[PDB]
RNA sequence: GUAUGUAUUUAUUUU
RNA sequence: AUAAAUUUUUAAG
RNA sequence: UUUUAAGAACUAGAUACUAACACAUUUUU
RNA sequence: ACGAAUCUCUUUGCCUUUUGGCUUAGAUCAAGUGUAGUAUCUGUUCUUUGUAACAACUAAUGACCUCAGAGGCUCAAUUUGUUACAAUACAUUUUUUGGCAC
RNA sequence: GGAGGUCAACAUCAAGAACUGUGGGCCUUUGCCUAUAGAACUUAUAACGAACAUGGUUCUUGCCUUUUACCAGAAC
């Protein structure tokens, strides 16, 4: 089994649940979003939650001039864009 | 670290039914366990012909490949799945359904099958 | 006998 | 008038 | 600007991933 | 007239992007299974006193002065307390527990 | 100077049944013959250990898909 299964197991998420309580772990790169903004929390959090945008900004961005050639998708992504960098303005904005 | 391995060292404390509810409100919080999505490893029993490159998946080829629970559910209950595979030569995803009343695939999107 | 691989730059080097 | 007694498990693929 | 998810409590019960391994299957009605 | 040089084409020579391994041809061309290993989830409900009067208080920019950025000065309704009034009880002669109806 | 030490270093401990030194004669130092002095420790149902482990190579097997890990005999 694919360690997709393995990763997610509940021996692996307790001593994270342990680190959140005991110290600065606990990542940001497993959860979302989080949908909303305005109930974000202090700015030392949502500092890191911004970068956890402009990374996907990078990456996507970089995947733009790409010539691979499919017009469509590079639509989409193209508006996938648009829609983080506007997260990005709002993360600002809350800031 | 055998693969076989009986035990697992646990904390000294780690109520375990406490750790099922802990780790069930965390379940909701995370990327991967809510994809919604699968990725299986697969074969093409029916072959195939892409509509973009026309490229012919021969017979039956492994695929890196997704699994997707549909939202239809054959008669009243009978699970039905969705799976979709790239095509080699270009980026192309095709689809597929499994009907539990006549045993053979159907599919769909981006792919015809050979007669 | 549960692959494997690539990328994950935050703190701004003198015109 | 017979007293004759083998073993035993882990990893990797 | 836009947007709604997060917390508390309750219920009954089984399902996914892997195939590298082995595949005369034989045979009594 | 031949000697010499450049350009173009044809033939011969060289051959230029000219098959880079071994094992049972490496095995097989299936309405079919066994066996071994690893890991846990879906639904519902709930949550996100009024009026009036009196008194007190309420960051940014610019300019000037002083000291070695700080201090001072000037400039573009809300809260609290007190007082008064009104509102939040019951059936036996003057009002609302009828002496009305035909 | 005596007794000791859960102190050290350096020698020696498997062989013609076997050690070492010395005197004399022959060959030409070695070696052979003869004479003499001293021999701790270990050895005859053979050995320093009145005890008792593992490893390497090579063969023979035993388990038996293959390699580590192994089964029980031998030689070095
Ligand atoms: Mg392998
Ligand atoms: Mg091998
Ligand atoms: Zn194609």
């Amino acid at each position: 089994s694919r360690n997709v299964d393995k990763a997610n197991s509940v021996l692996v998420r307790f001593q994270e649940q342990q680190a959140e309580s005991a110290g600065g772990y606990k990542d940001y790169s497993r959860y979302q979003r989080p949908r909303n903004v305005s109930k974000v929390k202090s700015i030392k959090e949502a500092n890191e939650w911004k970068r956890q945008v402009s990374k996907e900004i990078k990456q996507k961005s970089t995947r733009i001039y790409d010539p691979s050639l499919n017009e469509m998708q590079i639509a989409e992504l193209n508006d996938e864009l648009n829609n983080l960098f506007k997260e990005w303005k709002r993360w600002q904005w809350h800031i | 670290s055998e693969r076989k391995a009986i035990n697992k060292y646990y904390p000294p404390d780690y109520n375990p039914l406490e750790a099922e509810k802990l780790s069930r409100k965390m379940a909701k919080k995370l990327k991967t366990m809510n994809k919604s999505h699968a990725s299986i490893r697969l074969m093409t029993p029916f072959s195939m012909r892409c509509l973009e490159c026309n490229e012919y998946i021969p017979k039956s080829r492994k695929f890196n490949g997704k699994k997707e629970l549909l939202k239809e559910k054959y008669l009243d209950s009978i699970k039905i799945y969705r799976l979709t595979i790239s095509c080699p030569r270009c980026a192309n995803s095709i689809a597929f359904r499994t009907d539990p009343g006549n045993s053979d695939y159907v599919m769909e999107v981006g792919g015809v099958r050979n007669y």
